[PDB]
Protein backbone atom coordinates (compact mmCIF):
# COMPACT_ATOMS: atom_id res chain seq x y z
CA UNK A 1 0.00 0.00 0.00
CA UNK A 2 1.10 3.83 -0.04
CA UNK A 3 1.62 5.32 3.18
CA UNK A 4 3.09 8.94 2.86
CA UNK A 5 5.80 10.24 4.89
CA UNK A 6 4.04 12.81 7.05
CA UNK A 7 1.95 9.48 8.09
CA UNK A 8 5.03 7.29 8.62
CA UNK A 9 6.25 10.39 11.14
CA UNK A 10 2.97 10.64 12.85
CA UNK A 11 3.39 6.43 13.15
CA UNK A 12 6.62 6.87 14.89
CA UNK A 13 5.20 9.27 17.44
CA UNK A 14 2.39 7.41 18.37
CA UNK A 15 4.67 4.57 18.38
CA UNK A 16 6.34 5.09 21.47
CA UNK A 17 3.36 7.50 23.02
CA UNK A 18 3.03 5.16 25.92
CA UNK A 19 6.45 3.51 26.18
CA UNK A 20 7.46 3.61 29.30
CA UNK A 21 9.10 0.31 29.10
CA UNK A 22 11.63 1.89 26.41
CA UNK A 23 11.67 -0.59 23.95
CA UNK A 24 10.47 1.64 21.46
CA UNK A 25 7.50 -0.59 19.93
CA UNK A 26 4.09 -0.94 22.02
CA UNK A 27 2.64 -3.64 23.08
CA UNK A 28 -0.58 -5.20 21.68
CA UNK A 29 -2.08 -4.15 25.45
CA UNK A 30 -2.36 -0.42 24.26
CA UNK A 31 -2.19 -0.91 20.88
CA UNK A 32 -6.02 -0.63 20.29
CA UNK A 33 -5.36 2.09 22.22
CA UNK A 34 -3.28 3.41 19.93
CA UNK A 35 -5.38 3.16 17.08
CA UNK A 36 -8.27 4.70 18.89
CA UNK A 37 -5.90 7.85 19.54
CA UNK A 38 -5.03 7.75 16.04
CA UNK A 39 -8.42 8.54 15.36
CA UNK A 40 -9.85 4.81 13.28
CA UNK A 41 -11.64 2.75 15.61
CA UNK A 42 -10.56 -0.94 15.65
CA UNK A 43 -13.50 -3.51 17.04
CA UNK A 44 -12.27 -5.01 20.35
CA UNK A 45 -13.29 -8.60 18.60
CA UNK A 46 -10.84 -7.48 15.59
CA UNK A 47 -8.27 -6.07 17.63
CA UNK A 48 -7.98 -9.51 19.08
CA UNK A 49 -7.75 -10.52 15.93
CA UNK A 50 -4.83 -8.35 15.20
CA UNK A 51 -3.29 -9.39 18.48
CA UNK A 52 -3.44 -13.25 17.55
CA UNK A 53 -1.74 -13.01 13.85
CA UNK A 54 0.86 -10.26 14.88
CA UNK A 55 1.60 -11.89 18.55
CA UNK A 56 2.49 -15.49 17.15
CA UNK A 57 5.97 -14.43 17.67
CA UNK A 58 4.93 -13.91 21.46
CA UNK A 59 6.90 -11.26 21.56
CA UNK A 60 4.54 -8.87 23.47
CA UNK A 61 5.16 -5.74 21.43
CA UNK A 62 3.67 -5.05 17.59
CA UNK A 63 6.91 -4.92 14.82
CA UNK A 64 6.72 -0.91 13.17
CA UNK A 65 6.49 -2.39 9.75
CA UNK A 66 3.48 -4.65 10.64
CA UNK A 67 1.87 -2.01 12.74
CA UNK A 68 2.14 0.37 9.12
CA UNK A 69 0.53 -2.21 7.21
CA UNK A 70 -2.35 -3.47 9.20
CA UNK A 71 -2.51 0.41 9.58
CA UNK A 72 -3.00 0.88 5.82
CA UNK A 73 -5.50 -2.01 5.59
CA UNK A 74 -7.42 0.14 8.50
CA UNK A 75 -7.43 3.46 5.69
CA UNK A 76 -8.26 0.51 3.49
CA UNK A 77 -11.78 0.24 5.19
CA UNK A 78 -13.14 3.25 6.61
CA UNK A 79 -16.47 3.86 8.20
CA UNK A 80 -18.95 6.19 7.33
CA UNK A 81 -20.36 8.46 9.99
CA UNK A 82 -23.47 8.52 7.95
CA UNK A 83 -23.75 4.72 9.08
CA UNK A 84 -23.59 5.80 12.61
CA UNK A 85 -25.91 8.37 12.24
CA UNK A 86 -28.62 5.71 10.95
CA UNK A 87 -27.94 3.42 13.70
CA UNK A 88 -28.14 6.25 15.91
CA UNK A 89 -31.56 7.38 15.05
CA UNK A 90 -32.59 3.48 14.42
CA UNK A 91 -31.98 3.64 18.15
CA UNK A 92 -33.90 6.22 19.35
CA UNK A 93 -37.95 5.59 19.23
CA UNK A 94 -39.72 8.39 19.09
CA UNK A 95 -37.56 10.15 15.84
CA UNK A 96 -37.25 13.32 17.82
CA UNK A 97 -33.50 12.69 17.77
CA UNK A 98 -33.39 13.09 21.10
CA UNK A 99 -32.05 9.86 23.20
CA UNK A 100 -32.69 8.92 27.14
CA UNK A 101 -28.80 9.71 28.61
CA UNK A 102 -30.03 6.90 31.06
CA UNK A 103 -31.01 4.65 28.25
CA UNK A 104 -28.01 5.02 26.13
CA UNK A 105 -25.76 4.21 29.09
CA UNK A 106 -27.59 1.09 30.13
CA UNK A 107 -27.59 -0.30 26.37
CA UNK A 108 -23.60 0.83 26.34
CA UNK A 109 -23.30 -1.01 30.00
CA UNK A 110 -25.54 -4.35 29.07
CA UNK A 111 -25.18 -5.52 25.49
CA UNK A 112 -22.70 -6.67 23.45
CA UNK A 113 -18.93 -5.52 25.09
CA UNK A 114 -19.29 -3.71 28.48
CA UNK A 115 -18.01 -0.53 28.80
CA UNK A 116 -16.62 0.88 32.30
CA UNK A 117 -19.47 3.08 33.78
CA UNK A 118 -16.75 5.60 34.33
CA UNK A 119 -15.84 5.87 30.45
CA UNK A 120 -19.73 6.56 30.14
CA UNK A 121 -19.91 8.85 32.74
CA UNK A 122 -16.97 10.87 31.27
CA UNK A 123 -18.59 10.54 27.47
CA UNK A 124 -21.41 12.22 29.02
CA UNK A 125 -19.94 14.87 31.10
CA UNK A 126 -17.70 15.86 28.12
CA UNK A 127 -20.55 15.89 25.66
CA UNK A 128 -22.54 18.33 27.71
CA UNK A 129 -25.01 15.47 27.81
CA UNK A 130 -27.95 15.80 30.40
CA UNK A 131 -29.15 12.82 32.57
CA UNK A 132 -32.74 14.41 33.07
CA UNK A 133 -33.59 15.46 29.60
CA UNK A 134 -32.87 13.85 26.23
CA UNK A 135 -29.99 15.29 24.24
CA UNK A 136 -29.70 15.07 20.21
CA UNK A 137 -27.42 12.62 19.00
CA UNK A 138 -27.03 14.08 16.21
CA UNK A 139 -24.81 16.92 17.41
CA UNK A 140 -22.90 14.72 19.35
CA UNK A 141 -21.80 12.27 16.60
CA UNK A 142 -21.52 15.68 14.21
CA UNK A 143 -18.76 16.38 17.08
CA UNK A 144 -17.24 13.43 17.50
CA UNK A 145 -16.55 12.12 14.09
CA UNK A 146 -15.86 15.49 12.78
CA UNK A 147 -13.19 13.27 11.01
CA UNK B 1 -25.78 -8.83 42.65
CA UNK B 2 -25.97 -9.10 46.33
CA UNK B 3 -24.72 -5.97 46.30
CA UNK B 4 -28.02 -4.97 44.14
CA UNK B 5 -30.04 -6.53 46.65
CA UNK B 6 -28.66 -4.54 49.55
CA UNK B 7 -29.29 -1.17 47.06
CA UNK B 8 -32.67 -2.72 46.46
CA UNK B 9 -33.38 -3.30 50.32
CA UNK B 10 -32.22 0.35 51.28
CA UNK B 11 -34.91 1.99 48.66
CA UNK B 12 -37.74 -0.52 49.02
CA UNK B 13 -38.45 1.78 52.18
CA UNK B 14 -42.67 2.50 51.29
CA UNK B 15 -43.63 -0.81 49.25
CA UNK B 16 -44.50 -3.67 51.16
CA UNK B 17 -42.36 -7.21 50.89
CA UNK B 18 -44.85 -8.66 49.29
CA UNK B 19 -45.27 -5.98 46.57
CA UNK B 20 -41.92 -6.08 46.24
CA UNK B 21 -41.06 -9.66 45.62
CA UNK B 22 -44.20 -9.55 43.28
CA UNK B 23 -42.92 -6.94 41.45
CA UNK B 24 -39.31 -8.41 41.15
CA UNK B 25 -40.31 -11.59 40.32
CA UNK B 26 -43.07 -10.66 37.53
CA UNK B 27 -40.09 -8.50 35.81
CA UNK B 28 -39.87 -9.90 32.25
CA UNK B 29 -36.76 -9.16 29.80
CA UNK B 30 -38.55 -7.14 26.81
CA UNK B 31 -35.38 -6.70 24.98
CA UNK B 32 -31.82 -9.79 24.24
CA UNK B 33 -29.35 -8.10 26.58
CA UNK B 34 -30.69 -8.05 29.83
CA UNK B 35 -31.38 -11.16 31.51
CA UNK B 36 -33.91 -13.18 33.45
CA UNK B 37 -34.10 -12.92 37.55
CA UNK B 38 -32.23 -15.59 39.45
CA UNK B 39 -34.47 -17.54 42.08
CA UNK B 40 -31.02 -16.91 44.45
CA UNK B 41 -31.93 -13.11 44.02
CA UNK B 42 -35.41 -13.63 45.38
CA UNK B 43 -34.27 -15.53 48.00
CA UNK B 44 -31.80 -13.13 49.08
CA UNK B 45 -34.61 -10.35 49.34
CA UNK B 46 -37.03 -12.44 51.03
CA UNK B 47 -34.88 -13.33 53.94
CA UNK B 48 -32.86 -9.88 53.85
CA UNK C 1 0.32 47.14 17.99
CA UNK C 2 3.13 48.64 16.54
CA UNK C 3 6.15 49.08 19.10
CA UNK C 4 7.12 51.83 21.30
CA UNK C 5 10.30 53.75 21.26
CA UNK C 6 10.87 52.62 24.47
CA UNK C 7 10.16 48.86 23.82
CA UNK C 8 12.21 49.67 20.80
CA UNK C 9 14.92 50.67 22.21
CA UNK C 10 15.43 47.45 24.84
CA UNK C 11 14.54 45.45 22.09
CA UNK C 12 17.83 46.43 20.29
CA UNK C 13 19.64 46.23 23.67
CA UNK C 14 18.82 42.61 23.74
CA UNK C 15 19.79 42.29 20.12
CA UNK C 16 23.02 43.89 20.69
CA UNK C 17 23.23 41.16 23.80
CA UNK C 18 22.96 38.54 21.48
CA UNK C 19 24.59 40.43 18.29
CA UNK C 20 27.32 37.62 18.40
CA UNK C 21 27.98 38.58 14.71
CA UNK C 22 28.43 42.34 15.82
CA UNK C 23 27.02 43.77 12.82
CA UNK C 24 23.51 44.29 13.73
CA UNK C 25 22.17 41.24 12.24
CA UNK C 26 21.49 38.01 13.67
CA UNK C 27 21.07 34.41 12.31
CA UNK C 28 17.19 32.24 12.61
CA UNK C 29 18.64 30.68 15.50
CA UNK C 30 19.95 33.55 17.70
CA UNK C 31 16.85 35.07 16.35
CA UNK C 32 14.75 32.69 17.94
CA UNK C 33 16.89 32.53 21.27
CA UNK C 34 15.86 36.22 21.00
CA UNK C 35 12.33 35.22 20.80
CA UNK C 36 12.37 32.95 23.37
CA UNK C 37 14.53 35.47 26.06
CA UNK C 38 12.82 37.83 25.91
CA UNK C 39 10.02 36.30 27.33
CA UNK C 40 7.33 35.69 24.90
CA UNK C 41 7.33 32.23 23.89
CA UNK C 42 6.36 31.47 20.72
CA UNK C 43 6.13 27.31 19.82
CA UNK C 44 9.22 25.68 17.95
CA UNK C 45 6.21 25.63 15.36
CA UNK C 46 5.72 29.06 15.55
CA UNK C 47 9.43 29.85 15.68
CA UNK C 48 9.50 28.06 12.12
CA UNK C 49 6.49 30.28 11.40
CA UNK C 50 7.88 33.15 11.55
CA UNK C 51 11.08 32.11 10.35
CA UNK C 52 9.64 30.91 6.62
CA UNK C 53 7.91 33.98 6.68
CA UNK C 54 10.65 36.04 6.74
CA UNK C 55 12.38 33.17 4.84
CA UNK C 56 16.24 35.05 5.44
CA UNK C 57 16.05 36.88 2.14
CA UNK C 58 15.96 40.00 3.70
CA UNK C 59 19.55 40.19 4.81
CA UNK C 60 20.24 36.35 5.00
CA UNK C 61 20.50 36.98 8.94
CA UNK C 62 17.86 38.65 10.23
CA UNK C 63 18.42 42.67 10.94
CA UNK C 64 16.88 44.97 13.94
CA UNK C 65 14.26 46.20 11.58
CA UNK C 66 12.63 42.80 10.47
CA UNK C 67 12.64 41.54 13.56
CA UNK C 68 10.68 44.89 14.48
CA UNK C 69 8.56 44.10 11.80
CA UNK C 70 7.67 40.56 12.99
CA UNK C 71 7.04 41.90 16.30
CA UNK C 72 4.42 44.52 14.52
CA UNK C 73 2.91 41.82 13.13
CA UNK C 74 3.51 38.93 15.96
CA UNK C 75 2.86 40.62 18.99
CA UNK C 76 2.33 37.59 21.76
CA UNK C 77 -0.21 38.42 24.13
CA UNK C 78 -1.62 34.83 24.83
CA UNK C 79 0.94 34.13 27.65
CA UNK C 80 -0.14 33.74 30.97
CA UNK C 81 0.29 32.37 34.36
CA UNK C 82 -2.71 31.08 34.82
CA UNK C 83 -2.35 29.65 31.35
CA UNK C 84 0.32 27.46 32.07
CA UNK C 85 -1.01 26.57 35.43
CA UNK C 86 -4.05 25.22 33.47
CA UNK C 87 -2.39 23.75 30.89
CA UNK C 88 0.04 21.65 33.28
CA UNK C 89 -3.10 20.35 34.95
CA UNK C 90 -4.15 19.07 31.57
CA UNK C 91 -0.50 17.45 31.50
CA UNK C 92 -0.82 16.06 34.49
CA UNK C 93 -2.08 12.32 33.57
CA UNK C 94 -2.51 11.26 37.31
CA UNK C 95 -3.96 14.82 38.31
CA UNK C 96 -3.18 14.12 41.79
CA UNK C 97 -0.90 17.80 41.67
CA UNK C 98 2.05 16.37 40.71
CA UNK C 99 3.42 15.20 37.15
CA UNK C 100 5.72 12.49 36.92
CA UNK C 101 9.00 12.98 36.29
CA UNK C 102 9.49 10.15 34.00
CA UNK C 103 6.15 10.87 31.88
CA UNK C 104 7.20 14.71 31.19
CA UNK C 105 10.49 13.60 30.21
CA UNK C 106 9.05 11.35 27.55
CA UNK C 107 6.65 13.37 26.71
CA UNK C 108 9.09 15.59 25.94
CA UNK C 109 11.46 13.79 24.35
CA UNK C 110 8.85 11.83 22.06
CA UNK C 111 5.69 13.80 22.13
CA UNK C 112 5.65 16.95 19.56
CA UNK C 113 8.96 17.92 18.73
CA UNK C 114 11.93 16.04 20.17
CA UNK C 115 13.90 17.47 22.81
CA UNK C 116 17.18 16.68 24.10
CA UNK C 117 17.91 14.70 27.27
CA UNK C 118 20.05 17.45 28.96
CA UNK C 119 17.40 20.17 28.87
CA UNK C 120 15.10 17.78 30.36
CA UNK C 121 17.22 16.97 33.21
CA UNK C 122 17.83 20.69 33.64
CA UNK C 123 14.31 21.12 33.87
CA UNK C 124 14.25 19.03 36.47
CA UNK C 125 16.76 19.95 38.59
CA UNK C 126 15.56 23.50 38.31
CA UNK C 127 12.24 22.53 39.86
CA UNK C 128 14.08 20.89 42.94
CA UNK C 129 11.65 17.68 42.72
CA UNK C 130 14.43 15.91 40.58
CA UNK C 131 15.16 13.06 44.05
CA UNK C 132 11.25 12.66 44.51
CA UNK C 133 10.71 11.97 40.86
CA UNK C 134 7.44 13.95 39.89
CA UNK C 135 7.39 17.26 40.28
CA UNK C 136 4.61 19.26 41.79
CA UNK C 137 2.76 21.22 38.97
CA UNK C 138 2.11 24.50 41.90
CA UNK C 139 5.28 25.39 42.73
CA UNK C 140 6.51 24.45 39.08
CA UNK C 141 3.76 27.40 38.00
CA UNK C 142 5.12 29.99 40.88
CA UNK C 143 8.14 30.45 39.84
CA UNK C 144 6.75 29.80 35.48
CA UNK C 145 5.66 33.10 36.87
CA UNK C 146 9.11 34.55 36.23
CA UNK C 147 9.01 32.63 32.78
Amino acid sequence: DQLTEEQIAEFKEAFSLFDKDGDGTITTKQLGTVMRSLGQNPTEAELQDMINEVDADGNGTIDFPQFLTMMARKMKDTDSEEEIREAFRVFDKDGNGYISAAQLRHVMTNLGEKLTDEEVDEMIREADIDGDGQVNYEQFVQMMTAK
Amino acid sequence: TDDDAEAICSMCNALTTAQIVKVLNLYTPVNEFEERVSVSFIRTIQMR
